[PDB]
């Protein structure tokens, strides 16, 4: 809509400020931080980075509607049988007696 | 008026009251196709394209031709 | 030497002809795409040690300065000292199609040579399998020509359930 | 310009020495590309040296920044001279056209060869090296000028129909800088009158927020490939640098005076260089000095001050106003007794135009007025 | 049923049937043709282009192993469901 | 399998080039918005706004000239095929979504994160963002499902109501010479009337509907425009 | 865009211009073709086909 | 140098076929180069006698072509199929039983879904043939 | 003055349409009848004879067999295929022939 | 005969622009027509004056 002016260095609140799925991640837990989706994305709104949640999922969307679809639609493994048709693992070994060709040299 | 949706263009007036008043109108300067102009009928005294041709006997043409269409074949059928 | 013009036909006849495909052949193709997988990477991280090398400083103070997203104090530490120790010698930085030429042509020139070596490395692979598949590419690169339904020919080996065609 | 047999000839003849030449050429502008980069980096602007990010406020999109992306060197003189800039800037347009043709080679490996036989059959991307006579010299740049009036109007066009599609100037002055600046080249433009356009086009575009339709067509103008065109970024350099030399070259002359004493050959090839002065227009000196001083009238006091050059895509608009012609105009004034539907004369007019020439004829009036009462008359009656 | 009939094309004028194995071979000819010659180099783009792509895709069929059983592409007739053969 | 077939639109064709080799003005445009965008003045775009102006005037064409002459009898809509105008809006659509993406400014996509900062992000506006982008494909499915409904459900009404008139017109019209000639007189009078509904209803619902056409792409095109202010 | 033209006022002006002579010959195939099928297709010795139980179009269809 | 990529290089004089390309565009010019003839996207021309001469013209050949060259294939199946399968017991009626049997398919056609369906479906106790009479 | 519109042959307008005015729709369009000839190229015999005849398939005459038989006679011909081999039959050519002496 | 307008018609076509109104040019130059004696002798008049001072 309007056009976006990215926050200075002084408006940006500090990392304590921001709260995960239960509470604040602050000393002695700052290492949570990595793990909680949540933080990070509270983290990410208050930095005004919204995109590191959109673009993703967008991208992903289109990546699904252009190349991935179809090839789950056309080459995609189905589900299993109950009664499977597993390898024997005999076929492809050379008759006995035949005389393989020479290998280039 | 109207044939169907087909509507006949009227030209707008251009010229006031006062000064339409004093237009002498002459139609023997006119043309011979246009004389007692009507706008509701201006073709009523034009020309046709083909002497002798009226509009029913093109209607008729058309009409003999469709019969020749759905006839011919039940005095000159053909095998497969 | 040009390996995929000759391996493309090899390769088509394999699909078309799958079901004579030993364990080993399989291997070897798993062993082909683990090494696609690899090279990929190694291009890729050389694309982004390249990109990085030629990046401006500002931009490289812009990326690697505050703000922390984390701020949990390895972030800082880290950031601190990639940009220290780029900004602190000398870096040729071009920017337009220079910075074009030089993040891709290594990039490319390794992917593509490394990719070419693994073709080698497969067909000789596939020279060396005592199957029918190895068969097939000896007599593809003695006669030059692909010998399809040479399983059935050779009479290649069947499950015990069978062999009833062979049965001549 | 068009391929020819003859021009094919010349270049498959000078294809060996041209290249022993373009390596030598490319030796001397190596040589003198290493000072102009050392002495900028050392003793050029932190922002400059360090290539500060300008981005765009809509789609926050890198490009370079007049201001703070391109220095002026005043002090380039001690290290390097006007010439070896003239140099350096000619070997960077032949070194680009052989940069693309080089990639090509290497990109088709041999399937090439059909499209260099095109190549070398035209003088518009082959470099300055191959010719080795004053008379291939002056077709190739016939060539170069013929390039420059194909690309340069479209790039007036683009720049002034989205300008006044889009805004309009704040004052008169601005509207009187505006319309005069894409004047043909047959009048001349005072640059006083037409410098506040920088400034109205500063507050509309800079040449950070150049479009990159608007740039393909520059480069266009500008002699420089364009296949491939790729990201906005990459020509963009190219332009950026070409006219930081040639503001560094400028600065050089208008403080040294070195014009006046420049010979008549070398003046030509300096204005050629600023798109000022097409060969094929037959200039003579004074021609030549107007055309300079008028250059560096248009630059401005501001650019000796303080090295800050006007708004690039109105300098570029400027100088490429030289090479936008009078539309012609061939045919004797006689050719308009004709006329151009006699084909339709046996068709004659049928009810519908008879019509329309009865109504609209001289006899407009008297049919109006009679219509006009007929209808009065049917309505009183229907009433 | 006889309304549906109207929205066919009405021009057809030929029909022509190639197996996929066939005009594949070809294709793959041509590209051997015109890519065998000396003055393209392997490391080129244009050869690379024309091969690692497809070098890759027919890696992963190879590679394939599912569990669920694709019929053959190709078969007389593929519009009976509880017959895959 | 390759089918040799040809469109439906030789005898137009030649049209176009009997009345199209000498130059005419055009006035009357479907959909006109495509050459206005900005309607408030000072406001400019960097970006290439006015690219779809040609491809919204052939496709008009073009769809006009199939959709609009169907109504006559027998005329064949070459083109009628779900996945066909799937296609086509798979490529108009994708094109200028591309276009958007390649321009890899990630902060173009701030806005699908609807909402503000008050809305819990994890469980109100992830799924709005993820609703969106989900709509955005939708809107592109549904522009092209609504385009080939149309004309299947429009066509298919006028061949089922011709039949019944051909079926009482022709097996029905004796009574005229019967005493029952009031029911047929009546029943034929509101066929003629249902006749003339009908058609002056596909007429306007064609162009309606390519202007909706039009207007979609459109819309997708202007939800990432940003305009700037002259000063 | 329907803006303008020769209009015939009635039927008998239809014969003042080419175009709509054609046209009205036209209307008088389309819509004389009708009693042509009226006589046609509800004649006396038109006979149904013996055979049309052999088949039909729905057992194909179907 | 083989080819120009301008349209500039002409191939052929200036006067070549003048007469016959000023008839053609006499003929295109004269009804549709006029104030009133403004179209609608290219497509839908204001004068009203263009509609008046193409519709009947764009139907005639249409139905020309719909009735001898893809209804055919319909009304060649019935008489196939209701008259022996193969085309040569066909071809053993004559010309007025084959007019007859055509006719009965336009008959079926102009039922359609409002005829009777004693067209199709046989009544019990009937006496006609049956599905297996050829069978 | 010079246009690409007026100015250029009608392919080299193409080329300059679809590679500087619009660039992404042609690589799309490309794309998509790539993935058109790669999935939606192929109709088997059934589905031809449910959907690929205008009238229906005339199976008093069938005419897919018709089709068949002459490739496979046009190849075994041209390739020099012994259509008698034991690969083909199962079989050996003894083993053959005295089947046909039974039947 | 008129090359000026069909260079500059041409040319806006060939860059993307479409639009046949321009309002803002328009805007500027709808007033300008050749001025009356009076108003010739009045700015005769103010640039004598300015010329004195
Ligand atoms: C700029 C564009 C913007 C506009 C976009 C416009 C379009 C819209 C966007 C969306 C896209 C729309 C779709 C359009 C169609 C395009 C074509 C398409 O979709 O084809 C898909 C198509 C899908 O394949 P397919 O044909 O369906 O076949 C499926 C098979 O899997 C194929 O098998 P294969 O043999 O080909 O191999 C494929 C392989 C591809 O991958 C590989 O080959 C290996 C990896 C490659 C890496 C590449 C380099 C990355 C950088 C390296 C490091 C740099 C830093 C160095 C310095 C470090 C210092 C410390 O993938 C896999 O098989 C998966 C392997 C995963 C292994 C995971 C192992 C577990 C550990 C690692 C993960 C977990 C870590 C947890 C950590 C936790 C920490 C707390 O192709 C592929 O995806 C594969 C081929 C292409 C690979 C390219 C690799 C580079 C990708 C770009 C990376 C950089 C950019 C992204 C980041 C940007 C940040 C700013
Ligand atoms: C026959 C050959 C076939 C070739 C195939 C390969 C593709 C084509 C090759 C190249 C073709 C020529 C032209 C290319 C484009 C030219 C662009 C341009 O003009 O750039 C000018 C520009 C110069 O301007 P500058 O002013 O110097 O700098 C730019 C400004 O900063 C600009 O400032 P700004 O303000 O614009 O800043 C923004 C700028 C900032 O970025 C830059 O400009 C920096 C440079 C790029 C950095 C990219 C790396 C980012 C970090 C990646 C981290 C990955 C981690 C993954 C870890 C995985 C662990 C398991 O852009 C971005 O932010 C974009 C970031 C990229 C986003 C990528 C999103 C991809 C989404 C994926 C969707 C899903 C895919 C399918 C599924 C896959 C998975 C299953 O050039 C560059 O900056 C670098 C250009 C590099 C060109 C590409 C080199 C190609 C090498 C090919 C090697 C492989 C060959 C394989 C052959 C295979 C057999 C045939
Ligand atoms: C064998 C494998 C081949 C691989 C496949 C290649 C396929 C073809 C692609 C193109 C390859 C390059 C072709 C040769 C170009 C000529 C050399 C050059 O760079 O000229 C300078 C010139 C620089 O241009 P610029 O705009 O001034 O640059 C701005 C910079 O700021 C400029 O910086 P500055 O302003 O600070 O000034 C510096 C200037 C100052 O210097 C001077 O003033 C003196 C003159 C120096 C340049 C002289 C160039 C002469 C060119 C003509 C050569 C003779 C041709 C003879 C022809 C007839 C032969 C019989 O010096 C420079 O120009 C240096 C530029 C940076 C170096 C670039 C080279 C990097 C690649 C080479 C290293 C590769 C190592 C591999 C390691 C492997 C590890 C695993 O280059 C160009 O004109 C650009 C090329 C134009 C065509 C572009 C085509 C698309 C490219 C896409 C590539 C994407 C990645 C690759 C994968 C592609 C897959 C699709
Ligand atoms: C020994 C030498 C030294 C060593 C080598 C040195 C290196 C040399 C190489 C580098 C040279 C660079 C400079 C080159 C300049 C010249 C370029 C050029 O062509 O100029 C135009 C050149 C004339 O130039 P000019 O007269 O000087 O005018 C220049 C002006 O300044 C006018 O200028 P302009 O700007 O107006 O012209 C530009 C025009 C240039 O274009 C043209 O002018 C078009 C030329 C062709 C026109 C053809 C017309 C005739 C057609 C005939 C058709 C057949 C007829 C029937 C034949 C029956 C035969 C029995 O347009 C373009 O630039 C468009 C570029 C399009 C690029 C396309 C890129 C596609 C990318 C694909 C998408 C990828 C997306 C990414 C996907 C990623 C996925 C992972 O045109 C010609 O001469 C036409 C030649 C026609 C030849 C005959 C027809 C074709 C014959 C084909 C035979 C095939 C045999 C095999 C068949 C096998 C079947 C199985
Ligand atoms: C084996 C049996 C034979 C068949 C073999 C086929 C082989 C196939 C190989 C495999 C291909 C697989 C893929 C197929 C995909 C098909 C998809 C498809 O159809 O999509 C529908 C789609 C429908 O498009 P559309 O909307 O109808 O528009 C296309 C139209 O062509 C109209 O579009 P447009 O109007 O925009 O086109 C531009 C048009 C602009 O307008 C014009 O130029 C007007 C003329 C239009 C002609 C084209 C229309 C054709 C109309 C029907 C045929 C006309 C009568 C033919 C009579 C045949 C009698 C037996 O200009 C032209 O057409 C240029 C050519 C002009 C030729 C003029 C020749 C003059 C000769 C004068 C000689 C004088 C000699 C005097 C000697 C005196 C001695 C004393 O088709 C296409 O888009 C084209 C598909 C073509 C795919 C390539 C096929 C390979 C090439 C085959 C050539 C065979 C030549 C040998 C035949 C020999 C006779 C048996
Ligand atoms: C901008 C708006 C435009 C509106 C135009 C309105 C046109 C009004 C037409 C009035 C009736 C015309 C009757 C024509 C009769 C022809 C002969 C005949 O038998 O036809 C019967 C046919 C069919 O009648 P039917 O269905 O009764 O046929 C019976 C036949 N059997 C029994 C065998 C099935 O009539 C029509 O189909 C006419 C429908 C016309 C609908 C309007 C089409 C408008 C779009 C096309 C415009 C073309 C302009 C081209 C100009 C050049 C372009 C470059
Ligand atoms: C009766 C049944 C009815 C069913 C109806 C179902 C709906 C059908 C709708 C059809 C009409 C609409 C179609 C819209 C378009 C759909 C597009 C789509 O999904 O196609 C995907 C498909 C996917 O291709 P694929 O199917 O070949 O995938 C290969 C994957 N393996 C090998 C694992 C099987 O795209 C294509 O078909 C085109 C592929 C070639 C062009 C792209 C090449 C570049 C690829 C880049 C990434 C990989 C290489 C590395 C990078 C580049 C290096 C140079």
């Amino acid at each position: 809509g309007e056009l976006f002016v990215r926050p200075k260095l002084e408006e940006i609140p500090p990392a304590d400020q921001c709260r995960g799925f239960f509470g604040p991640l602050n000393d002695s837990l700052k290492f949570l931080r990595l793990l909680d989706i949540k933080w990070m994305m509270n983290r990410a709104v208050a930095m005004r980075r919204e995109y590191l949640i959109a673009t993703p999922t967008l991208f992903t969307f289109i990546w699904m509607f252009t190349w991935k679809g179809a090839v789950i639609y056309f080459w995609g493994d189905r589900a299993p049988p109950r009664r499977m048709d597993w390898n024997t693992e005999e076929t492809g070994r050379l008759p006995l007696g035949f005389k393989p060709t020479p290998a280039p040299l | 008026y109207n044939m169907l949706v087909f509507r006949d263009p009227k030209r707008r007036p251009q010229l006031s009251e006062e000064e339409r008043a004093k237009v002498v109108v002459n139609q023997a300067e006119w043309p011979e196709e246009f004389k007692d102009f009507d706008p509701d009928d201006p073709y009523k005294n034009s020309p046709e394209i083909i002497k002798g041709m009226s509009s029913w006997n093109l209607f008729l043409w058309g009409v003999e031709c469709a019969f020749i269409y759905q006839f011919y074949e039940l005095v000159f059928p053909k095998s497969i | 030497t040009k390996y995929e013009l000759k391996m493309q036909y090899f390769d088509e006849w394999m699909i078309r002809w799958r079901k004579f495909q030993t364990e080993s052949d399989w291997e070897i193709e798993k062993g082909r795409q683990w090494w696609r997988r690899f090279n990929m990477a190694v291009s890729g991280a050389l694309f982004c040690g390249l990109v990085l090398y030629t990046s401006g400083t500002a931009t490289l103070k812009r990326q690697y300065g505050l703000p922390h997203f984390f701020d949990i104090g390895v972030d800082g530490q880290a950031k601190e000292t990639m940009l220290k120790t780029l900004t602190s010698r000398w870096r040729y930085t071009p920017q337009g199609y220079g910075r074009v030429l030089i993040t891709g042509v290594p990039t490319y020139i390794l992917f593509v040579t490394l990719e070419h070596y693994r073709e080698r490395r497969r067909m000789q692979q596939y020279l060396q399998q005592n199957t029918v598949f190895g068969e097939q590419m000896r007599r593809l690169l003695s006669t030059g020509k692909i010998e399809e339904y040479l399983p059935v020919n050779i009479k290649a080996t069947l499950p015990a359930s069978q062999q009833a065609i062979y049965n001549y | 310009m068009q391929g020819s047999w003859s021009v094919l000839k010349k270049n498959c003849s000078n294809f060996f020495p041209g290249l022993l030449a373009f390596a030598q050429q490319t030796q001397e502008a190596y040589g003198i590309w290493l000072r102009i980069y050392n002495r900028q980096q050392k003793y050029g602007p932190t922002d400059f040296v360090e290539q500060s990010e300008t981005f765009s406020p809509d789609y926050h999109k890198r490009f370079h920044s007049q201001d703070k992306n391109m220095w002026v060197d005043k002090e380039l003189c001690t290290e390097v001279s006007q010439k070896e800039v003239a140099r350096l800037m000619t070997y960077k347009l032949d070194m680009w056209r052989m940069a693309h043709c080089a990639g090509a080679l290497l990109a088709t490996g041999g399937y090439a060869i059909p499209f260099g036989l095109f190549w070398l059959a035209n003088d518009t991307w082959v470099p300055s090296s191959f010719n080795l006579t004053g008379e291939e010299l002056r077709a190739w740049r016939e060539a170069q000028d013929l390039y420059r009036y194909r690309s340069a109007p479209s790039y007036l066009t683009d720049t002034k129909w989205h300008f006044d599609f889009h805004a309009y100037p704040w004052n008169e002055t601005q509207e009187r800088a505006w319309d005069d600046l894409f004047e043909k080249n047959d009048v001349r433009r005072d640059p006083k009158v037409v410098r506040p356009a920088a400034e109205m086009y500063d507050g509309f575009i800079k040449f950070e927020l150049i479009r990159r339709k608007s740039l393909r067509h520059l480069c266009r103008s500008m002699n420089i490939p364009t296949f491939p065109m790729l990201a906005r970024l990459c020509n963009g350099t190219r332009v950026r640098d070409y006219w930081n030399l040639a503001w560094c070259e400028d600065y050089m002359v208008i403080t040294q005076r070195l014009h006046e004493s420049m010979t008549d050959e070398e003046l030509y090839d300096y204005a050629w260089r600023r798109y000022l002065a097409p060969y094929d227009k037959n200039l003579n000196r004074e021609q030549l000095m107007e055309r300079v001083e008028d250059y560096f009238e248009f630059l401005g006091p501001d650019f000796v001050a303080h090295g800050k050059a006007p708004n690039l895509v109105i300098l570029t608009n400027y100088v490429l106003g030289y090479y936008n012609d009078p539309a012609y105009l061939e045919g004797d004034i006689s050719e308009l007794d004709k006329n151009d539907y006699d084909h339709l004369a046996s068709w004659g007019k049928d009810a519908f135009l008879r019509r329309l020439e009865f109504e609209n004829g001289p006899l407009r009036d008297q049919v109006e007025a009679h219509t006009q009462r007929l209808l009065a008359e049917r309505a009183a009656i229907a009433k | 049923s006889n309304p549906a009939d109207h929205f066919r094309p009405n021009l057809k004028a030929l029909t022509l049937y190639a197996e996929r194995q066939h005009y594949v071979d070809r294709w793959l000819h041509v590209k051997e043709r015109w890519l065998a010659p000396w003055y393209l180099p392997w490391w080129s783009p244009l050869f690379q282009l024309g091969t690692w792509y497809s070098q890759r895709s027919r890696n992963l069929f190879l590679v394939e192993n599912h569990l669920s059983y694709r019929p053959y592409k190709f078969r007389r007739n593929d519009e009976d469901r509880n017959n895959p053969y | 399998m390759f089918l040799f077939f040809f469109c439906d639109l030789f005898w137009l064709r030649l049209l176009l080039c009997m009345y199209y080799c000498v130059w005419s003005r055009l006035c009357f445009i479907v959909y006109f918005n495509c050459l206005m965008l900005i309607f408030d003045f000072l406001l400019f775009c960097l970006f290439d706004l006015y690219l779809f102006v040609g491809l919204c005037l052939f496709l008009l064409l073009w769809f006009m000239l199939f959709n609009l002459y169907s109504l006559i009898l027998y005329y064949c809509i070459t083109y009628l095929n779900l996945y066909l105008l799937f296609c086509i809006v798979f490529l108009l659509y994708i094109a200028f979504l591309f276009l958007f993406c390649f321009l890899c400014d990630f902060f173009l996509f701030n806005n699908l994160l609807v909402g503000d900062s008050f809305m819990d992000v994890f469980f109100i506006r992830f799924l709005l963002c993820f609703l969106e982008c989900f709509s955005l494909l939708c809107r592109c499915l549904s522009t092209f499902l609504r385009l080939f409904c149309n004309l299947l459900s429009s066509h298919f009404l006028l061949l089922m109501f011709f039949d019944f008139f051909y079926f009482i017109f022709v097996f029905f019209f004796y009574g005229v010479f019967c005493y029952w000639f009031i029911l047929f007189i009546f029943v034929f009078c509101f066929c003629l009337l249902f006749y003339v509904f009908l058609y002056l209803l596909d007429l306007f619902a064609a162009i309606l509907q390519l202007f909706i056409f039009c207007n979609m792409i459109l819309q997708l095109i202007m939800d990432f425009l940003l305009f700037l202010l002259f000063v | 865009m329907l803006l303008g033209g020769f209009v015939p006022r009635r039927f008998s002006q239809f014969n003042r211009d080419p175009c709509w002579m054609f046209f009205i010959f036209s209307v008088g195939f389309w819509l004389g073709e009708y009693p042509a099928m009226m006589i046609k297709y509800n004649a006396r010795d038109l006979v149904y086909d013996p055979h049309r139980y052999v088949w039909s179009h729905h057992d194909d269809h179907h | 140098v083989l080819f120009s990529t301008y349209r500039s290089s002409r191939l052929v004089s200036k006067e070549f076929l003048h007469g016959p390309v000023m008839r053609f565009r006499a003929l295109g010019e004269y009804y549709f180069q006029r104030a009133w003839n403004g179209t609608l996207n290219w497509a839908l021309p204001g004068e009203y006698r263009l509609y008046a001469v193409m519709i009947p013209f764009i139907y005639f050949y249409h139905r020309w072509h719909n009735d001898h060259t893809l209804d055919r294939d319909h009304v060649e199946k019935a008489m196939i199929m209701r008259w022996g399968g193969t085309l040569e017991d066909v071809r053993k009626l004559s010309a007025k039983d084959q007019l007859r049997v055509r006719c009965f398919t336009d008959i079926e056609k102009l039922y359609s879904a409002y005829g009777p369906k004693d067209t199709y479906l046989q009544p019990p106790g009937d006496t006609l043939p049956g599905k297996d009479f050829y069978r | 003055v010079y246009t690409r519109w007026k100015c250029d042959r009608l392919p080299v307008f193409q080329l300059k349409l679809f590679t500087q005015e619009y660039p992404m729709h042609a690589a799309v369009g490309i794309f998509t009848i790539i993935f058109l000839w790669k999935h939606m190229s192929h109709c088997s015999e059934e589905t031809e004879r449910k959907y690929g005849w205008w009238a229906g398939y005339p199976y008093w005459r069938d005419p897919i067999a018709r089709r068949n038989e002459t490739k496979y006679k046009q190849m075994i011909i041209n390739n020099d295929v012994d259509i008698t081999h034991p690969k083909w039959t199962g079989c050996s050519v003894e083993q053959l022939e005295e089947l046909s002496r039974v039947v | 005969w008129c090359p000026e307008v069909r260079d500059r018609a041409e040319l806006e076509v060939d860059i993307t622009g479409w639009q046949w109104w321009s309002p803002l040019e328009e805007r500027r130059l709808l007033p300008v027509r050749l001025r009356s004696v009076n108003e010739v002798r009045e700015i005769m008049s103010k640039t004598q004056a300015k010329k004195s001072a």
